[PDB]
RNA sequence: CGACUCUUAGCGGUGGAUCACUCGGCUCGUGCGUCGAUGAAGAACGCAGCUAGCUGCGAGAAUUAAUGUGAAUUGCAGGACACAUUGAUCAUCGACACUUCGAACGCACUUGCGGCCCCGGGUUCCUCCCGGGGCUACGCCUGUCUGAGCGUCGCU
RNA sequence: CGCCGCAGGUGCAGAUCUUGGUGGUAGUAGCAAAUAUUCAAACGAGAACUUUGAAGGCCGAAGUGGAGAAGGGUUCCAUGU
RNA sequence: CAUCUAAGGCUAAAUACCGGCACGAGACCGAUAGUCAACAAGUACCGUAAGGGAAAGUUGAAAAGAACUUUGAAGAGAGAG
RNA sequence: CGCGACCUCAGAUCAGACGUGGCGACCCGCUGAAUUUAAGCAUAUUAGUCAGCGGAGGAGAAGAAACUAACCAGGAUUCCCUCAGUAACGGCGAGUGAACAGGGAAGAGCCCAGCGCCGAAUCCCCGCCCCGCGGCGGGGCGCGGGACAUGUGGCGUACGG
């Protein structure tokens, strides 16, 4: 009767929030049972509900993040959390375009005097 | 002998890898030979020990031809528990005696889809080796 | 010059080190001007500097800075070198023209102190005992 | 203290030498690493000569070595002119050229 | 008396816990930590105590971000990719 | 009597108890225990009884 | 670490140790005195065909 | 004292929760090698840092 | 005769030497050679059914997802888990998330106090109260807007 | 472990040596500043010291009383050992 | 007479590496040794603070870790296993 | 006697960016002792070393001669062997102390300013459309803004052009 991540992804925001609410009221009831003695079966269910709550929340967060990435795809300016986080040093270096572009003087030399493949006899 | 310069022959390192091994490779460490009939039926020699396969102890106090079903694979202690491999303690109850899986032979395999996949996996590699060294 | 910053001119030690006045800083005032411009503008890169006038108590210099992250600099070759991380704070490592003059670099018999790239490099090489495997 | 006959010795060990000692235990590893780089470079320039560009014939400078001939940095521009090779084409076909060498004879 | 009797009058704390570094070296009256120099931007560190440096150097704590960087480096800091769906 | 989050104030405790127990409260008294947890004494409105509320909460 | 672990031996020394070692390997008394059980070996400068 | 700041009180709270005997079941764990809480602190023997 | 004392031996204490062992070091070598305002290092506080330390983790808290793997975890209990209308555990880790201090960033801290813009509730629009969300540091570059000057001018 | 070679962080009674352990001293010095205890009972295996009652005393309001600041940090309160 | 052309700029390789990630090895040390740290070690503890800083490895193949009887209030014993 | 242009300044939670702090074995720039040796000690030595401050990167620095030489000449930098415990410095005492040539490892060269020519040929930003996403580029369009003649770009730099 447990909840999985795969079957949660087809659901829409309304019932995912509904699913999360039902787990929260159940966890609070389990926490009440823990204080008033309860039973070992109810104590062991505390972890199960807690991971179920984490399971629902991560699907909501992943679905939201995926939609936001789709919404901002192709736009010039993106939120910082949607931009790549390689490394502070790596985000400051020249991109591929300005790393390989050359001056007209440089490409004239390469066109006129390209490196030749050659061999020498003994 | 060992020629690969990236695998160590250091005794302290090998012992450290063995006693601190994660459970998913402790399973591979806790492998057992198959019986002659099983080694002939499947083209495989050894097999990681499984929960519900039945073995006979071949070394120790509990040696014999009696076939006992494995009841626990307790990887933290590198031992398995078998049905009738047990002893009495002081207060009269029985406790299973853990023995190393390398000291049993598997007479019968608990067969599911995953074991059969591994069984033909091992046999196919052995057959390739046989036809490579033919 | 550079007054030694000791309380009451007391340099506790041998008489050869008693000097407090008539002492001189190793780097020029132009290097100090580049250092102060670079430190305040930490996001820029010091290129060079020149002299624009002096008073009896002040020398005035103008320092050329480059914004390494501007597209006009970033998209132009022959100015892309200043954008590399190895070229940050040149004036604080003596890599500008003014800062280089104090390092004693050069070619020939007048500059034997800096063979290897610096005084340290020459000193370390000349004061390291090479203990070969076979001696 | 001096003791009988001997050589007046002046060791240069007054300068905390033990903190700057260069051992050579990586010498065998260094020879291996350069040899791998040599072999990798030769494979990269597959038909081109492994050692590199042709170097000129050069007479050693001083009166101790001026009977001996060695290889120089690169061929002079005057050498290339009368050989009919452009100074910018030569480096593309394995001819080393030294713009700052003149030919006195 | 400079000894036992004088020790009875100490009831005013010179130092308190420091919000940076978490040590009890924050001089209340000087408003400066004697261990890290908290109000100063840069950490207090001296080469005449190599033993003090190793106590609070990188790796002595949790290294929450750095552990991930060391793991992420082994795959070239890949992002926007997932393991191929099963 | 409740054990609440240490960052929750009296207004937040008042709203929290109101919606997830459907009761009305008169006042909330708050202290922080020596163990670090925050304890709230939530006095219910006169028309509500704290005994049957505790009964249906499950802390009898 | 700079204990001078290595020793250089003159090349003529080293070649002359090899020659002595080779010459001793053809004498039964010396090979037996190393305990090599050359009891039934046909001939001690023992040579086999290139097929090996 | 009675007048205390929140940080001091929170600091005292943590020092109070961790000054407890080890649970008995710990010795039953495989490869335990722990006999007792060696970091037990009594208010009268040793004083807290602050 | 016994006590006492001394020597030696047997046995028993006290003590932890010796010996054997070694998931630790030390040294050398190799390949990589990667932190941070997209919030680092460090610190604090919390997080387990039973859990103090260590370890791991961050209110999704001794972990979520994903992928590999393939029946465990284990001190006890509990409940899962057809291993196919998909799966224990472990490993990996590229998705998500990541409390408070800290370069630490609204101002200030051995305390506390603001301001602006939205949203919800008591209001039943007008702005008071409560809650939620987003902003509010310094320096500096390009550009923008708004300006200052008995600075230099032009026209009237 | 023997033998042939090789190499050392290779031999202890001392250094008011370092660390650890143990003696005689020795059942010794000592458990002597601020007047003081006694009777009966209870619990309890066990009472000079706990509790209750009775008696005799002391602090004598500038207290050996009742409450705070600093500092301590759970020492507070019940039950049990 | 020779030689170069300052007071502007860039540039890989050969070179360095007692910090870091991941490895391999050793005529090294073997729990007073070897890192301070083989272990809940920069921990316990000390100092207002800067800072100082330990001790501490080994049942057994397997807990099979002594059921049960008996004396004692128990610690602790005698049997038994 | 206001309105404009420019110049020099100012404010903004203005649009978009960047710096700070950590580590620091190796590297770069400064600052910089004394113990010690000299059988005392002050110059000297320790030592441009310890400590102190700043700044980087996977290496850094250096580097393509205002060089070495004096030869029948070599030819950027860096590292190794040697030169060489030498030339030289030094209460010429104690002590200190390179370089060139030679042999190797590696080997790679270049760009501006200026002088000139070319209708500023140049560059940044903002909107629109298309090809793409994977660090955000390419193409086309704008009587769209700005920078710039107080000088952008192409050619060209001593080896001459
Ligand atoms: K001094
Ligand atoms: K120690
Ligand atoms: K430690
Ligand atoms: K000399
Ligand atoms: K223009
Ligand atoms: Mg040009
Ligand atoms: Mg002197
Ligand atoms: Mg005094
Ligand atoms: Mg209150
Ligand atoms: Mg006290
Ligand atoms: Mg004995
Ligand atoms: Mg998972
Ligand atoms: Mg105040
Ligand atoms: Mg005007
Ligand atoms: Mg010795
Ligand atoms: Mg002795
Ligand atoms: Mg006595
Ligand atoms: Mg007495
Ligand atoms: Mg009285
Ligand atoms: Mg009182
Ligand atoms: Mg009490
Ligand atoms: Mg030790
Ligand atoms: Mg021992
Ligand atoms: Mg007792
Ligand atoms: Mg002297
Ligand atoms: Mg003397
Ligand atoms: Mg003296
Ligand atoms: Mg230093
Ligand atoms: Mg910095
Ligand atoms: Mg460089
Ligand atoms: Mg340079
Ligand atoms: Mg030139
Ligand atoms: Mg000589
Ligand atoms: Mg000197
Ligand atoms: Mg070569
Ligand atoms: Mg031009
Ligand atoms: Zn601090």
């Amino acid at each position: 009767a447990k909840i999985k991540a795969r079957d949660l992804r087809g659901k829409k925001k309304e019932e995912l929030l509904k699913q999360l609410d039902d787990l929260k009221v159940e966890l609070s009831q389990l926490r009440v049972a823990k204080v008033t003695g309860g039973a070992a079966s109810k104590l062991s269910k505390i972890r199960v509900v807690r991971k179920s709550i984490a399971r629902v929340l991560t699907v909501i967060n992943q679905t939201q993040k995926e939609n936001l990435r789709k919404f901002y795809k192709g736009k010039k300016y993106k939120p910082l959390d949607l931009r790549p986080k390689k490394t502070r040093a790596m985000r400051r270096r020249l991109n591929k375009h300005e790393e390989n572009l050359k001056t007209k003087k440089q490409q004239r030399k390469e066109r006129l005097y390209p490196l030749r493949k050659y061999a020498v006899k003994a | 002998m060992k020629f690969n310069p990236f695998v160590t022959s250091d005794r302290s390192k090998n012992r450290k890898r063995h006693f601190n091994a994660p459970s998913h490779i402790r399973r591979k460490i806790m492998s057992s030979p198959l019986s002659k009939e099983l080694r002939q039926k499947y083209n495989v020699r050894s097999m990681p020990i499984r929960k519900d396969d039945e073995v006979q102890v071949v070394r120790g106090h509990y040696k014999g031809q009696q076939i006992g079903k494995v009841v626990q694979v307790y990887r933290k202690k590198y031992v398995i528990y078998i049905e009738r491999v047990q002893r009495e303690k002081a207060n009269g109850t029985t406790v299973h005696v853990g023995i190393h899986p390398s000291k049993v032979v598997i007479t019968r395999l608990k067969l599911d889809k995953d074991r059969k996949k591994i069984l033909e996996r091992k046999a196919k590699s052995r057959q390739v080796g046989k036809e490579k060294g033919k | 010059g550079r007054k030694r910053p000791v309380p009451k001119g007391a340099t506790y030690g041998k008489p050869v080190h008693h000097g407090v006045n008539q002492l001189k800083f190793a780097r020029s005032l132009q290097s100090v001007a580049e250092e102060r411009a670079g430190r305040h503008c930490g996001a820029l890169r010091v290129l060079n500097s020149y002299w624009v006038g002096e008073d009896s108590t002040y020398k005035f210099f103008e320092v050329i800075l480059i914004d390494p992250f501007h597209k006009a600099i970033r998209r132009n070759p022959d100015t892309q070198w200043i954008t590399k991380p190895v070229h940050k704070h040149r004036e604080m490592r003596g890599l500008t023209s003014a800062g280089r003059k104090s390092r004693g670099l050069g070619k020939g018999h007048k500059f034997h102190h800096t063979i290897g790239g610096s005084r340290r490099a020459a000193w370390r090489r000349r004061n390291t005992l090479q203990l070969h495997r076979y001696r | 203290a001096p003791s009988r006959n001997g050589m007046v010795l002046k060791p240069h060990f007054h300068k905390d030498w033990q903190r700057r000692v260069a051992t050579w235990f990586n010498q065998p590893a260094r020879k291996i690493r350069r040899r791998k780089a040599r072999q990798a470079k030769a494979r990269r320039i597959a038909p081109r000569p492994a050692s590199g560009p042709i170097r000129p014939i050069v007479r050693c400078p001083t009166v101790r070595y001026h009977t001996k001939v060695r290889a120089g940095r690169g061929f002079s521009l005057e050498e290339l002119r009368v050989a009919g090779i452009h100074k910018k084409v030569a480096r593309t076909i394995g001819i080393s050229v030294d713009p700052r060498r003149r030919n006195k004879s | 008396t400079k000894g036992t009797s004088s020790f009875g009058k100490r009831r005013n704390k010179t130092h308190t816990l420091c919000r940076r570094c978490g040590s009890k070296a924050y001089h209340l009256q000087k408003s400066t930590c004697g261990k890290c120099g908290y109000p100063a931007k840069r950490k207090r560190k001296y080469n005449w105590s190599a033993k003090a440096k190793r106590r609070n150097t990188t790796g002595t704590g949790r290294m929450r971000h750095l552990k991930i960087v060391y793991r992420r480096f082994r795959h070239g800091f890949r992002e926007g990719t997932t393991p191929k769906p099963k | 009597v409740f054990i609440v989050d240490v960052k929750a104030n009296k207004h937040q405790i008042k709203q929290a108890v109101k919606k997830l127990y459907d009761i009305d409260v008169a006042k909330v008294n708050t202290l922080i225990r020596p163990d670090g947890e925050k304890k709230a004494y939530v006095r219910l409105a006169p028309d509500y009884d704290a005994l049957d509320v505790a009964n249906k909460i499950g802390i009898i | 670490t700079w204990r001078r672990w290595h020793r250089r031996v003159n090349t003529t020394q080293k070649r002359y140790a090899i020659c002595s070692a080779l010459a001793a390997s053809a004498l039964p008394a010396l090979v037996m005195s190393k305990g090599h059980r050359i009891e039934e070996v046909p001939e001690l400068p023992l040579v086999v065909e290139d097929k090996v | 004292s009675s007048h205390k700041t929140f940080r001091i009180k929170r600091f005292l709270a943590k020092k109070q929760k961790q000054n407890r005997p080890i649970p008995q079941w710990i010795r039953m764990k495989t490869g335990n090698k722990i006999r007792y809480n060696s970091k037990r602190r009594h208010w009268r023997r040793t004083k807290l840092g602050l």
